[PDB]
DNA sequence: CGTCCCTGTTCGAGCGCCGA
DNA sequence: TGCATCGGCGCTCGAACAGGGACG
């Protein structure tokens, strides 16, 4: 119950970089803190024990540094393995706990989400169903932000959204949107707006369609 | 009654008598668990409660154990036993196994309640007799004694050492590699296993024994650090002789040159050639203390070379079982100690530091009483023998605490001292 | 040569248990100081500790749970497991079992992972995927790039394989992670492809689910109108 | 009745045998005397007639209280005692009012005919064999013989002990919660019962006595307070020692002042601060005991300040487990400490007060420590657990103390208390050779056979200094060679022996002693402002020693 | 090397106080 | 014409003891 805390949970990089993740405790755990690392599949490593010392078979690289109430991992230069997530547990008490994990991404210069929205599907209309897809895609940074709009008035009810991880060789990320709606309440307007805003223009990215 | 068994007969040294030495002050505490375990040890008939037809005495006290968080009856036999040395060391003293020292891991089992199980002679029961304080001495003292072997008393080892011997035969047989050696209340057994592999024949042991009546404590393995249970195995090798080292300085005052001419010459009662005329030629005039005398290349040439006569034990140094063992304790400070173990003046047998448990809480006094047992541990596994120890405190500030931190079955013999920081004949920098 | 499996049931009925086998080869559950600990991690979510199962029996549970918790273990074939009675949506996560060591006086961690399993809990039924088509509509494709889509939606359980003309294209194809919408799964790929190509040459979208041994194809003709 | 415990076996001491001890002549008043008196003993059951095969006997005679004109038989058995076996005494220490716990009810009780009423063992019997001689030199005395548990026999005390506890013993074991505090025949008894249910077990408790011999007359106090027990008067919220009254006499013989000191120091229990240091130094030196000694007005302070307290009524309170043990200790005149241990503020528990002095050089660190030791071993005693320390020194000094001194220390948990005379080490010696202050090489010596030597420095600065010396010794001398140096010297210097015993003494930072020579030093030390001795191994040539050997070995050696 | 000599430590004696 | 005995405490004095040295 010794609550974990890693304040910065998203942070973007470069090869060649040094970089340093918080880990705070509720509470002097008296270097009883370990680092694992979770590559972007899933596989979780091991990567320092005791505060700051190397687990075998990890690069020379890493570096725990730390001790009472504050904790930090450092990872000397980055290779593009290193861009993963970073979770501390801490072993002073049962039960053991885990930070809220540091994501380490890759800087990319930004790029606007490129939009595109979809009718709905002559088939899913036939069934008596209406969803309106709207892709955002390869952009950067992560942080976008979507905004339906029927006939000019926004609409929040039927929106299920998915955004994707970077992608690994072009750096960028993308973003799907589905408005659903009833084969009627689709049949009953004509306006259909998906807007992107994300922190490159600022004017909303639009596209819309008229059934 | 426990043994068919016939008792064998102990007679205190001729001319002695046995002990009456007084009860001291108990914490509630400690009376509480003695009384507990005294109670139930009267219910079984292993002690029997007496009055004061009884003259003699010894006193008792209670740990509780870190070891296995039980609490642990102690009866401080060392005046009885001093009063009995023909008995259980020339007659039947049990031989020392060289090997013990060599082996890379050794745990301690205590086995004491083997001894609960053999009729202790009949007259010489009136020696064991002991009394429980109470607190605000609300009542007169409880007394009582012993009818089977007491634990703490060197005549039990010895004589149950057949009965042991025996338990063994099997274990000992399928395991020709192990080590066992039995110091009182003890059973020191080491193995060249892996930790864990290791770690597993203890337990072995363990069960070997209970298939034949022997219990032994549950040691506790906490799962939250500090996981102290990791020391429980002693590895006789990350023990090595603190020598003693000259200095080295840029440049050296008159001051430094005095000091290194003292110690240099303590020394030279330890050590054959360290010679001195050279280096204190350096100081053949009344000089102030601040002048950075420069070192004679006649004289350098000895620094430099009696620090090569200082790199090697104590040339000749033999150790004789027929005699004691005595230990010398110095404060070195910043929680550092350093100790010499021999028999005769200057013919050390061992010199080493105790550095120092993290849980010493910047206390001397509970970490002197660890050096102690430490030293002490030593002690029975490299010769089988306790040492006396020349203990720097006062008498009265360690008799109002060291209980507070003992944590073993046995008791060293001690006396105190007050000697001051002469020459650090022992130290460094 | 230390290696840990989890194995389990993948998907499982509301208030029902479950039960997680860890295979492990390499050490022992007998000697002193090991341990296996299992870890679970909600889909998206960090890490949570769930319990631990020492080599002398002394087990640990996350309070949270230890309700309906219980570990255990099998020395003699290296496995160990993990109860989970009465489970809810919110025990649908991925469950590692990692071996646990107490090294030293102050080293005790986690040593080595295994890739977890896949626990669902849900009462859905398994259907398969409705496919659906996503072309452009007013407005008519230019010489430039054009993006068609696919829309894989309602089925259960996971995963759904999706691939644009049989694996001719891979550039530039996104297909997004799954939702939940009333119990179901629904999903998207879209692909990005010159205009120059779509639609004078066929552009379909291969969408297979496993669970319901079903593959689907789906033509993107443009939108007539 | 007797009681039916089974009797403690008493034997005489090893190799030998009973007293046999001629009985001096009685006046026929003092024998018919005896005689009745040891007839209804007899009738009682305490005493027996023996056979004339019995040789032994211990002398009896009567004597009269004056105030009843009664007579009372005395027996004296001092050869028995020397001949009887050793015994392993049970009582261990007295109990105190302070450790005593509140109690809803509470009784006192005391047994009638204690030893009268206990047994004596079968076989030791014949031992206490005596004769009340007859009127004339006619007929042999009558013979007798102790059943029971002689007055003044050795083994009385130990023995009723012993067998009131095996009584108790089941009494107790049916009723662990009531208190029974066994003190020789008297019993306090708590509990926290109604005052029913608990007079229907003091009850209870008196018939289990019966049952076993021992009368518990109506000399009991029932809901009685102030209950008069071991001394003090006992309240139901605060106790009281019994008034204590010292002799305040005109003249002073040593005698005298022993029955005083004694009494105040029983009165430092509760009586806040006593010094006694003071007119307690009156029985130093050699002086027999009826011997008037001329009582210093250094003493009369005391007796004053004393009296003064001892005229102010006070009291102490009960203990109360929750809340844990304050003491707190006070610096007082020169070697005195006073303390209080309380665990609620202004409410004492007790008070006592810690003057001995061990060693001849010392300094009020050490005496604190060793006043702080006392406390805690007397706490363990009264209420087994350690007390929480409130001391006038500040954790600094402390830290200085314990971090440097060789001999290993420790004070369990205590705070600073700011309240003067604070203790602090008064000066210290230098880590490092200080620059800018001479280096006098000091030294001395002395012939045993002569009781007289000379004691001198040597400084760098090619100085010179030796005083001769009539009745020291190596040591004094040595000693004294520092002394010179120390005043020959500016606020800055360094000293260099070859003596550890000076050394020693020096290092230990006393700042009091026996000798004056040393009181001497420590002026010369608080005083400077950077002294630094070094040590050198006498007898090898090292700088500036030879120089002050050869200077003050003159005429002792080459 | 075997004595002696000089301290400083400890502990029991001999008084007193207090208890039963 | 004992006022004992046993226990705890305080105060002092004076054996007995254990190093460091010094003479022979
Ligand atoms: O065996 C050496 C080390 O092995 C592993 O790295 C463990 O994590 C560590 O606790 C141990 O001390
Ligand atoms: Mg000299």
């Amino acid at each position: 119950d010794i609550q974990m805390t890693q304040t910065t949970s998203s942070l973007s990089a470069s090869l060649g970089d040094r970089v340093t993740i918080s880990c705070s405790a509720s509470q002097d755990i008296s270097s009883y803190l370990n680092w694992y690392q979770q590559k972007p599949e899933g596989t979780v490593k091991l990567l320092i024990y005791y505060t700051s010392s190397l687990h075998s078979g990890v690069p020379s690289r890493f570096s725990g540094s730390g001790s009472g109430t504050d904790y930090s991992l450092t990872i000397s230069n980055l290779e593009p393995e290193d861009i993963a997530t970073y979770y501390c547990q801490q072993y002073s008490k049962f039960p053991w706990t885990f930070g809220g994990g540091t994501k380490l991404e890759i800087k990319r210069a930004d790029a606007a989400p490129t939009v595109s929205i979809f009718p709905p599907s002559s088939e899913q209309l036939t069934s008596g169903g209406a969803s309106v897809v709207c892709f955002l895609n390869n952009f950067y940074p992560k942080d976008i932000n979507v905004k339906w709009k029927i006939d000019g008035s926004e609409r929040q009810n039927g929106v299920l959204n998915s955004w994707t991880d970077q992608d690994s060789k072009d750096s960028t990320y993308s973003m799907s949107s589905t408005l659903t709606l009833t084969k009627d309440e689709y049949e009953r307007h004509n306006s259909y707006t998906c807007e992107a805003t994300h922190k490159t223009s600022t004017s909303p990215i639009v596209k819309s369609f008229n059934r | 009654p426990i043994s068919p068994i016939e008792t064998v007969p102990v007679k205190l040294k001729p001319g002695m008598d046995g002990p009456k030495v007084k009860q001291w002050p108990l914490t509630e505490e400690k009376i509480k668990a003695l009384v507990e375990i005294c109670t139930e040890m009267e219910k079984e008939g292993k002690i029997s409660k007496i009055g004061p037809e009884n003259p003699y005495n010894t006193p008792v006290f209670a740990i509780k154990k870190k070891d296995s968080t039980k609490w642990r009856k102690l009866v401080d036999f060392r005046e009885l036993n001093k009063r009995t040395q023909d008995f259980w060391e020339v007659q039947l003293g049990i031989p020392h196994p060289a090997g013990l020292k060599k082996k890379k891991s050794v745990t301690v089992l205590d086995v004491g309640d083997a001894y609960f199980s053999v009729p202790l002679d009949e007259d010489f029961r009136k020696y064991t007799a002991f009394t429980i304080p109470s607190i605000n001495n609300e009542t007169p003292g409880i007394r009582y004694q012993y009818n089977v072997l007491p634990q703490g008393w060197k005549g039990s080892p010895a004589i149950f050492q057949s009965s042991m011997t025996k338990i063994l035969e099997p274990f000992k047989k399928q395991n020709p590699d192990i080590v066992i050696y039995q110091y009182m209340d003890d059973l020191y057994v080491g193995s060249d296993l892996e930790i864990g592999q290791h770690r597993t024949k203890i337990e072995e042991l363990r069960q070997h024994l209970l298939r034949w009546g022997l219990t032994t404590p549950d040691k506790k393995h906490q799962k939250e650090p500090p996981f102290l249970w990791m020391g429980y195995e002693l590895h006789p090798d990350k023990w090595t002789v603190q020598p003693i080292v000259l200095p080295e300085k840029d440049s050296w005052t008159v001051n430094d040159i005095q000091k290194l001419v003292g110690k240099l010459n303590w020394a030279s009662q330890i050590y054959p050639g360290i010679k001195v005329r050279q280096l204190s030629k350096l100081l053949r005039g009344t000089k102030a203390l601040t002048e950075v005398i420069p070192l004679t290349e006649e004289a350098e040439l000895e620094l430099a070379e009696n620090r090569e006569i200082l790199k090697e034990p104590v040339h000749g140094v033999y150790y004789d079982p027929s005699k004691d063992l005595i230990a010398e304790i110095q404060k070195q400070g910043q929680g550092q100690w350093t100790y010499q173990i021999y028999q005769e003046p200057f013919k050390n047998l061992k010199t080493g530091k105790y550095a120092r448990m993290r849980g010493a809480h910047t206390n001397d006094v509970k970490q002197l009483t660890e050096a102690v047992q430490k030293i002490t541990t030593e002690s029975i596994v490299i010769w089988g023998k306790t040492p006396k120890f020349k203990l720097p405190i006062q008498k009265e500030t360690w008799e109002t605490w060291w209980t507070e931190y003992w944590q073993a079955t046995w008791i060293p013999e001690w006396e105190f001292v007050n000697t001051p920081p002469l020459v650090k004949l022992w130290y460094q920098l | 040569q230390i290696t840990l499996k989890e194995s389990g049931p993948g998907i499982v009925q509301p208030s029902q248990p479950f039960r997680l086998t860890c295979t492990f080869s390499g050490f022992s559950l007998s000697t002193s100081g090991i341990g296996v600990t299992w870890i679970r991690q909600p889909s998206g979510k960090g890490l949570e500790w769930l319990a631990t199962i020492w080599w002398d029996d002394d087990n640990r549970y996350n309070p949270s749970l230890k309700s309906r918790l219980t570990v255990s273990k099998d020395t003699s074939n290296n496995q160990a497991f993990l109860n989970m009675m009465t489970v809810e949506t919110a025990d649908t996560a991925i469950y590692y079992c990692a071996q646990s060591a107490i090294t030293s006086v102050t080293d005790s961690a986690m040593d080595h992972w295994g890739q977890g399993t896949s626990v669902t809990v849900s009462s859905a039924k398994t259907t398969p995927p409705s496919v659906y088509p996503l072309a452009p509509g007013s407005a008519a494709q230019t010489n430039s790039m054009v993006t068609l889509g696919c829309l894989v939606k309602g089925y259960f359980p996971e995963p759904v394989t999706v691939t644009w003309n049989s694996g001719s294209l891979s550039s530039g194809v996104h297909t997004f992670p799954a939702v939940l919408q009333s119990d179901l799964y629904t999903l998207s790929s879209s692909v990005t492809v010159p205009s120059s190509t779509w639609p004078s040459e066929t552009v379909t979208c291969n969408v297979a689910h496993p669970a319901s041994s079903t593959k689907v194809d789906k033509k993107i003709v443009p939108a007539d109108c | 009745p007797i009681s039916p415990i089974e009797t403690v076996p008493v034997k005489l001491k090893p190799g030998m045998d009973g007293p046999k001890v001629k009985q001096w002549p009685l006046t026929e008043e003092k024998i018919k005397a005896l005689v009745e008196i040891c007839t209804e003993m007899e009738k009682e059951g305490k005493i027996s007639k023996i056979g004339p095969e019995n040789p032994y006997n211990t002398p009896v005679f009567a004597i009269k209280k004056k105030d009843s004109t009664k007579w009372r038989k005395l027996v004296d058995f001092r050869e028995l005692n020397k001949r009887t076996q050793d015994f392993w005494e049970v009582q261990l220490g007295i109990p105190h009012p302070a450790g005593l716990k509140k109690k809803k009810s509470v009784t006192v009780l005391d047994v009638g005919d204690a030893y009268f009423s206990v047994p004596l063992d079968e076989d030791f019997r014949k031992y206490t064999a005596f004769t009340i001689p007859s009127i004339n030199n006619e007929t042999p005395g009558i013979r007798y013989q102790y059943n029971v548990l002689p007055q003044g026999w050795k083994g009385s005390p130990a023995i009723f002990q012993s067998s009131m506890t095996k009584i108790l013993e089941p009494f107790k074991k049916q009723n662990p919660d009531i208190v029974i505090y066994q003190y020789m025949d008297d019993l306090y008894v708590g509990s926290d019962l109604e005052i029913g249910q608990h007079r229907t077990k003091i009850e209870e408790l008196r018939q289990h006595l019966l049952r076993w011999g021992l009368t518990t007359p109506d000399k009991k106090h029932q809901k009685e307070p102030p209950f008069l027990w071991m001394g003090y008067e006992l309240h139901p919220d605060k106790w009281t020692v019994q008034p204590i009254v010292l002799p305040e006499k005109d003249s002073w013989t040593v005698n005298d002042i022993c029955k005083l000191v004694g009494k105040l120091n029983w009165a430092s229990q509760i009586y806040p601060g006593i010094k006694v240091r003071q007119l307690s130094k009156l029985l130093r030196g050699t002086k027999a005991l009826t011997e008037v000694i001329p009582l210093t007005e250094e003493a009369e302070l005391e007796l004053a300040e004393n009296r003064e307290i001892l005229k102010e009524p006070v009291h102490g309170v009960y203990y109360d487990p929750s809340k844990d043990l304050i003491a707190e200790i006070q610096k007082q005149g020169q070697g005195q400490w006073t303390y209080q241990i309380y665990q609620e503020p202004f409410k004492n528990l007790k008070t006592g007060k810690y003057a001995r002095m061990r060693g001849a050089h010392t300094n009020d660190v050490k005496q604190l420590t060793e006043a702080v030791q006392k406390i805690t071993t007397e706490s363990i005693v009264i209420w087994g657990k350690t007390p929480k320390f409130k001391l006038p020194i500040q954790k600094e000094t402390w830290e200085t103390w314990w971090t440097e001194y060789w001999q290993a220390t420790w004070i369990p948990e205590w705070e600073f208390v700011n309240t003067p005379p604070l203790v602090k080490l008064w000066y210290q010696l230098e880590k490092e050779p200080i620059v800018g202050a001479e280096t006098f090489y000091v030294d001395g010596a002395a012939n045993r056979e002569t009781k007289l030597g000379k004691a001198g420095y040597v400084t760098n600065k090619g100085r010179q200094k030796v005083v001769p010396l009539t009745n020291t010794t190596n040591q004094k001398t040595e000693l004294q060679a520092i002394y010179l140096a120390l005043q020959d010297s500016g606020l800055e210097v360094n000293i260099v022996t070859d003596s550890q015993y000076a050394l020693g003494i020096i290092q230990a930072q006393p700042d009091k002693s026996e000798s004056e020579l040393v009181n001497q030093i420590i002026e010369q030390l608080i005083k400077k402002e950077k002294v630094y001795l070094a040590w050198v191994p006498a007898h090898k040539g090292i700088g500036g020693n030879e120089q002050v050997d050869k200077l003050v070995s003159a005429g002792i050696r080459k």
